[PDB]
RNA sequence: GGGUAGCGGAGAAAUUCCAAUCGAACUUGGAGAUAGCUGGUUCUCUCCGAAAUAGCUUUAGGGCUAGCCUCGAGGUAAAGAGUCAUGGAGGUAGAGCACUGUUUGGACUAGCGAAUUCAGAUAAACUCCGAAUGCCAUGUACUUAUACUCGGGAGUCAGACUGCGAGUGAUAAGAUCCGUAGUCGAAAGGGAAACAGCCCAGACCACCAGUUAAGGUCCCCAAAUAUAUGUUAAGUGGAAAAGGAUGUGGGGUUGCUUAGACAACCAGGAUGUUGGCUUAGAAGCAGCCACCAUUGAAAGAGUGCGUAAUAGCUCACUGGUCGAGUGACCCCGCGCCGAAAAUGUACCGGGGCUAAACAUAUUACCGAAACUGUGGAUGAACCU
RNA sequence: AUAGGCCCAGGCGACUGUUUAGCAAAAACACAGGUCUCUGCAAAACCGUAAGGUGACGUAUAGGGGCUGACGCCUGCCCGGU
RNA sequence: UCCUAAGGUAGCGAAAUUCCUUGUCGGGUAAGUUCCGACCCGCACGAAAGGCGCAACGAUCUGGGCACUGUCUCAACGAGAGACUCGGUGAAAUUAUAGUACCUGUGAAGAUGCAGGUUACCCGCGACAGGACGGAAAGACCCCGUGGAGCUUUACUGCAACC
RNA sequence: UGGGGCGGUCGCCUCCUAAAGAGUAACGGAGGCGCCCAAAGGUUCCCUCAGAAUGGAUGGAAAUCAUUCGCAGAGUGUAAAGGCACAAGGGAGCUUGACUGCGAGACUGACAAGUCGAGCAGGGACGAAAGUCGGGCUUAGUGAUCCGGUGGUUCCGCAUGGAAGGGCCAUCGCUCAACGGAUAAAAGCUACCCCGGGGAUAACAGGCUUAUCUCCCCCAAGAGUCCACAUCGACGGGGAGGUUUGGCACCUCGAUGUCGGCUCGUCGCAUCCUGGGGCUGUAGUCGGUCCCAAGGGUUGGGCUGUUCGCCCAUUAAAGCGGCACG
RNA sequence: CUGGUAGUUAUGGCGAGAAGGUCACACCCGUUCCCAUCCCGAACACGGUAGUUAAGCUUCUCUGCGCCAAUGGUAGUUGGGGGCUUCCCCCUGCGAGAGUAGGUCGCUGCCGGG
């Protein structure tokens, strides 16, 4: 998951303060992962969590994923001092606030659905927790 | 290793430079501003950089023009 | 997205310089990359300085900045004061066949032998180059004097040794992966099962035929081996049972593909991951004979087994592809060789006759008489070899069947003579 | 015994030699060369008391003007400080999707797919909105002591850490660079074992007087082996995460039970029938399809072990003996594992502690150069 | 008591000689030989303001400067630029 | 065929020259990143700043042998001169005052001297060097100063000399 | 100037950072300027944009025409921001105020400079008046003094009349771009080097940090002849250590000797051998893996200055690290 | 009652449904004249009034859109004090945005005519 464009290419980190401002609440499916912490989610761990909790239902049900890696982050090699500019752009991060909703499953039973969020959620590097609709 | 930023331009001053009730001097800068951020008023000028001004003696008052627009004028 | 990319060669008195440069576009294609041109030199001899000439480095940059190109690839593996040279001239980036087939072979490494052997492979490349590309930093002219205080030590002596540490390490770990890979191999060495190991060229149909061969021949048979076109698409070998209609019992392996102009750091990889075929009791080469090219082939085919280390096991040469020919008749056995479909019931059917034809022959005809209340030895009969008449007696079960010298040994007291 | 003399001589050439001196000899003079650099600069007490910043600079460890200190003198329609009341300018925090970018799932679709709609997201350089604070004025309100102008004399232009708000960095650094407040600098005293910058608090002098602050009250070591109600068994307290777990305490739901529950003990646990198929077999227990009926209290076309198939053992289930509880889930408190480094215990200052630990409430006392008591010295302003 | 250890093979410099008094003895300098160039005699060159000198009491088979460095085989193409 | 003033000839070549490099093959050794002989993809040889050879010569540099041995395995004994004790004579570098332990910690971040602990009767003589960031020499490296000196040139401005 | 060098930059304008007044740094994140216009200036009068649907020859999705919807989704010389539909946007008529002398009072500001300005006088342009006009919707489009050139001038003019030469007013000559501009005029080497200073600032070691590094774990798709967990384990996630590659510049420049070896060791345990044990894909033999365990032990040579490494021959074994790389 | 002309943050607007009148207003008829069209008496200008409320205009009714808008709660935050510091918690004062109860089909002034 990235964007398409972008109309900057350099950013600031932001800070974490406060709970989610929205997508607090199971809207589509009947099954959620919730965020307890915050957190610094980035694509690949995204990508890893979709793929544990998709492969273990079979390619039954449904999967939304209410997170998007819209801001970037950059680094500097080994060896280079300070100063000389930013660095260059790396990956892409979303910034996950206490309460948020990021996975929601439907089109499953009681079981299949918290076995599919419980491998889901060791993927992730926030303490999370399992709701239902 | 090179930024290729580091201009900026000086900074301008701009704002209110009297308050409101205050008694105020014929010529006495106002307000400073790129457009008509305010307009001018009751014995209110606007400048060629539009900057508005005091045309008599008396006591300032900023205003509020119909619902989306402010202005500001001097009474004696 | 897809980077542009274009590739260069010269003929160098190759016999045929026309399928290396397919096989290096299609190398390409298999990189998230596509060809948009191509320049090759019909030069007997390799430039020292920028592999292909004055001139033509000049044709190769107008090329890349008319087709606005973001690297070039060249057909052999260059060196270091080349590398130099070209980067210099051109402005671009620079990236041999080596390098290619490097980034290749590491997205696609998934288990961590893989991915180990890849970067073991990767550092070794990229070893002999560091020294002019860490020489513009070290070569500042100007760092000092005479100083009483110091490493005692020049910053080349420190950069080489830094660079020379962790090849050992990550070699270490290589081995120490190899020793722990032979424990899982005790029980199949333990006992005597017979192996045959699937060989041969990319896409010739070797995971087909294995999969062929499982489905027709084996209890868990919904264990099947990934397969298609695309390139190198198996990384990994797999073992399988196979057990034959006449209750016989032989282990069955899958390996990888390889390609012509192979690199030396890799070979060493692949050394590693064939040591299952040096050991094979029987070697099955698969060729797609629809190929016309199929020829040369077979022979850089032996090169590579010639290289790993696997010599004196008897090999069948099977020919696969053959209903994609006309005017052909298949399955058919010409001494040493076999043609065959991979995908037809009668084709797996003659193949595996053929090796049971080849692997077991010392299974005799014997005779025994097992007591009634003395039993249990019928069902041992009847689980591990294959009869033919078995007789319901006063005094017990007469059996004849065909078995194994083992089986004979074990069961020498139930014996008749004649 | 003689010749070549320093803007010079000699050199089979090494910057080699020209009186222990040579990339340019020695001596005297210009001469006390110049040194935005380092070192040094000698008696006492009284009052006040900084800066480590802006701008320009062949400037960057130098200077100049301004800012901040001190001394003297002036003038008032009292101009300084705090709070209160009132009026304003201004788009941050938050929020939102009305514009602009980024973005998810449907319906519909110009033709897998542009638009329209439905629902749901996101923003330093988005805004239909929008604070708390801070800022500018007015007042006759209440309190409080400066403010300004002119002149003489300066020093300062390396700052540090801590809390809060940002950038850079890796949401590292006793890192770096700004904004805002404090302390140090230039500040002693008490507490943090020791410990510029943390916590408390500003030393005029003397006393073998009192009360308190932070921190404390078993011994080192001054003061509680204090009071009441609970928790913890790790020396947790006195070091460390993802994960893992019948530790332990407090709550809230729910099933069965003296017409007998749960646990053990006694007895039964059968018949068509080896259900059909497949297999050399397959008899409940390799595998596939079925899972009925009878007696009876119940008894599976079988829960597991066992054979090669059997055989054999066991369970589900029912009756019998004794007669009190027993089994499922949710929330909260404190504990457990995960837990490894180099001279010597060495991750409470020590001894030691099962409270001398933790939670809630309560009350005495100790504790400073703080404040008070008594006696001295001294500056300013204003009065007699 | 006093009185050569020897042999095989390679780089460099032909050789004897000279050198950083007091850290370097050499593969560095010199060298015999080679070649280029200047100079008709009050020679060119060099010292000196000059006078006066060296060259030389010499005269192109002589004298000054540059480069190479016994000897053997050799020393290719370019006169656009300076 | 394009361009150039013209496109490196002979000879030699992992070299006092080769980064990759311990290139590859062979010799020599039980084992040879050095050495010798070949090869030629000469990073970056090359013809009087001479190319390639060469008998004799060298307190030159390099590799291998015979002989020889305390160089070594692995050290032992003996002689003399100092050291040591006695009589005579008698300095120096250095030095803020000193009744001058160890461990863990603290602190301008590496403590004899600060904290908490652990050891420790007073004064010497012969030995050894872990510390006193030991002594000696206002660091030669590194940076700075609108410091200096020697040298270079198609830097600037000059001067001699010559035409 | 996160040592100096290399690279980049040096003046002006606009936005973010900037914490809702103003101001505010970094070799922080993004872009422009060194002009243009004789109308694209002044005034008087008039009116309104982008796009879409529908209907029609060439004509096509889009050229011109007609109706409807249409708050700006357009335009505004040019970058951005703030403004503007009573136009500051668009047309037409007449014009030169893109005037001369000034200027109460303010903003900004160390200075030098920079910005706004009602109103007064002279003489005008356009309008029937009222009235507007000292360039352009606003904010960049620039360079001091000294020295020279040109035009004007009821100023001075070394005994006197003139003249030469000056003064005053207007204007011209700078990539003086290192943009407050040292001179009208200026590049390099020092390993042959010297003096004054600095731990204000680099190279060794110490300190902080822990990206990287070494070790240990969590989940479990897969491999393992069936079989996640004998032995391994992808995609992702969490820690411990302080031996690597780095970052910072806190002690030391009136000196803290810097690699390898030799001599002499001592400590940690994440254990190389030996001792005890659990699991095994443990029949036996030979092994694998984990737990306890630091008592002792842990080789001689060839090559290379080497540490490391490769090779030869052994051994029960030929451990890994700290101590100023002891 | 109507025509003209002002003020007032759309509670005043948009939309829908109807009534009315040459007293005023307008549509309408014409282009000799002043004036006008990059062409057109459409508009502007002028000269009259056969027909008309069809439209503008005036009056009345609708909450569909739009606009206005509490109370309570929550976010945030000045000051004081603590943690186990990607941040969080407690006390005091201030206090949104969204959502909602509800409001709205205007209200005031001067002049000339009926
Ligand atoms: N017509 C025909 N096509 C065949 C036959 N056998 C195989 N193929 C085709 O050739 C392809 C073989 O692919 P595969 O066997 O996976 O190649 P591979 O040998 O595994 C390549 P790798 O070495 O990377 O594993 C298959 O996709 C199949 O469609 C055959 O007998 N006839
Ligand atoms: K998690
Ligand atoms: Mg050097
Ligand atoms: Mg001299
Ligand atoms: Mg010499
Ligand atoms: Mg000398
Ligand atoms: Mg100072
Ligand atoms: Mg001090
Ligand atoms: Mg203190
Ligand atoms: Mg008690
Ligand atoms: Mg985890
Ligand atoms: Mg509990
Ligand atoms: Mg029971
Ligand atoms: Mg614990
Ligand atoms: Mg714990
Ligand atoms: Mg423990
Ligand atoms: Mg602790
Ligand atoms: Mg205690
Ligand atoms: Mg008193
Ligand atoms: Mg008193
Ligand atoms: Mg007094
Ligand atoms: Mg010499
Ligand atoms: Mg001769
Ligand atoms: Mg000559
Ligand atoms: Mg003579
Ligand atoms: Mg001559
Ligand atoms: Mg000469
Ligand atoms: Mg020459
Ligand atoms: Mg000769
Ligand atoms: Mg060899
Ligand atoms: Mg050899
Ligand atoms: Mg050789
Ligand atoms: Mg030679
Ligand atoms: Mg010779
Ligand atoms: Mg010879
Ligand atoms: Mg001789
Ligand atoms: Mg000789
Ligand atoms: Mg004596
Ligand atoms: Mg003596
Ligand atoms: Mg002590
Ligand atoms: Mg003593
Ligand atoms: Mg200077
Ligand atoms: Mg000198
Ligand atoms: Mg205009
Ligand atoms: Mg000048
Ligand atoms: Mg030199
Ligand atoms: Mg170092
Ligand atoms: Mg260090
Ligand atoms: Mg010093
Ligand atoms: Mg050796
Ligand atoms: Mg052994
Ligand atoms: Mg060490």
């Amino acid at each position: 998951l990235v964007p398409k464009r972008v109309k900057y290419r350099r950013e600031f980190r932001g800070n974490m303060r406060g709970r989610a401002k929205g997508g607090t609440e199971v809207a589509f499916g009947e099954y959620g992962l919730q965020a307890v912490e915050a957190s610094w989610i980035t694509n690949r761990q995204i990508e890893a969590a979709r793929i544990a909790m998709t492969r273990y239902m079979k390619r039954g049900g449904k999967v939304w994923i209410k997170i998007f890696p819209h801001k970037s982050y950059t680094s500097k090699p080994i060896g280079v001092r300070m100063g000389k500019g930013k660095g260059a752009p790396e990956g892409w991060v979303s910034p996950v606030k206490r309460g948020k909703i990021m996975f929601e499953i439907a089109g499953v039973p009681e079981d299949v659905a918290r076995e599919a969020l419980r491998l889901a959620a060791h993927k992730l590097p926030v303490k999370t927790k399992i709701v239902k609709r | 290793g090179s930024t290729s930023n580091g201009r900026d331009s000086e900074s301008k001053r701009l704002g209110a430079k009297r308050a409101d009730g205050q008694f105020v001097t014929g010529g006495s800068i106002l307000y400073r501003q790129r457009g008509t951020k305010i307009y001018p008023g009751t014995n209110v000028g606007r400048g060629g950089d539009d900057t508005l001004f005091a045309k008599t003696d008396g006591v300032v008052r900023f205003e509020r023009m119909g619902r989306d627009k402010k202005k500001v004028s001097v009474y004696p | 997205m897809e980077k542009k990319v274009l590739i260069v060669g010269i003929s160098q008195k190759q016999k045929d310089f026309d399928y290396s440069m397919e096989e290096l576009a299609n190398l390409a294609a298999a990189n998230n990359m596509e060809v948009v041109g191509e320049i090759r030199q019909n030069i007997d001899r390799e430039n020292r300085a920028t592999y292909v000439g004055k001139g033509k480095v000049d044709e190769i940059k107008g090329l890349a900045e008319m087709q606005d190109a973001r690297l070039i690839i060249f057909n052999d593996e260059l060196s270091p004061s080349q590398i130099r040279n070209l980067e210099e001239a051109l402005e671009l980036d620079v990236m041999d066949r080596t390098g290619l087939i490097l980034a290749i072979f590491a997205n696609r490494a998934k288990t961590k032998e893989a991915q180990l052997q890849v970067q073991i492979a990767k550092l070794q490349y990229e070893l002999p180059r560091i020294f002019g590309q860490g020489e513009d930093m070290d070569q500042q002219s100007g760092k000092g004097g005479l100083s009483n205080r110091g490493s005692g030590e020049k910053k080349i002596e420190t950069d080489r040794r830094t660079i020379k540490h962790q090849i050992r390490h990550l070699q270490k770990e290589l081995d120490m992966l190899v020793d722990d890979r032979e424990v899982r191999r005790r029980k199949r060495k333990k006992n005597e099962i017979p192996v045959v190991s699937l060989v041969g060229y990319t896409n010739a149909g070797k995971s087909t035929t294995m999969n062929g061969l499982v489905r027709a021949y084996s209890e868990t048979a919904d264990k099947q081996v990934f397969e298609k076109d695309m390139l190198f698409a198996t990384l990994e070998t797999s073992v399988r049972e196979i057990v034959l209609p006449d209750n016989k019992q032989f282990l069955l392996t899958d390996t990888v593909g390889f390609v012509s102009k192979l690199p030396h750091q890799l070979v060493k990889a692949f050394r590693s991951t064939l040591e299952e075929a040096r050991d094979a009791d029987l070697l099955i080469h698969v060729v797609d004979y629809s190929d016309p090219h199929y020829k040369t082939m077979m022979k850089t085919t032996e090169e590579t087994l010639k290289v790993v280390g696997v010599e004196d096991v008897p090999v069948i040469y099977a020919y696969n592809k053959a209903d994609l020919l006309e005017d052909e008749m298949y399955p058919k056995q010409t001494g040493n060789t076999i043609i065959f479909s991979a995908r037809e019931e009668e084709s797996l059917e003659f193949l595996t006759e053929v090796i049971r034809k080849e692997l077991f022959a010392s299974y005799e005809k014997a005779t025994f008489l097992i007591p009634f209340e003395a039993g249990q030895v019928v069902a041992y009969l009847n689980e591990h070899a294959d009869i033919l008449e078995t007789e319901y007696l006063e005094n017990g079960t007469q059996i004849v069947a065909e078995v194994s010298p083992a089986d004979l040994q074990k069961l020498a007291e139930y014996q008749v003579a004649e």
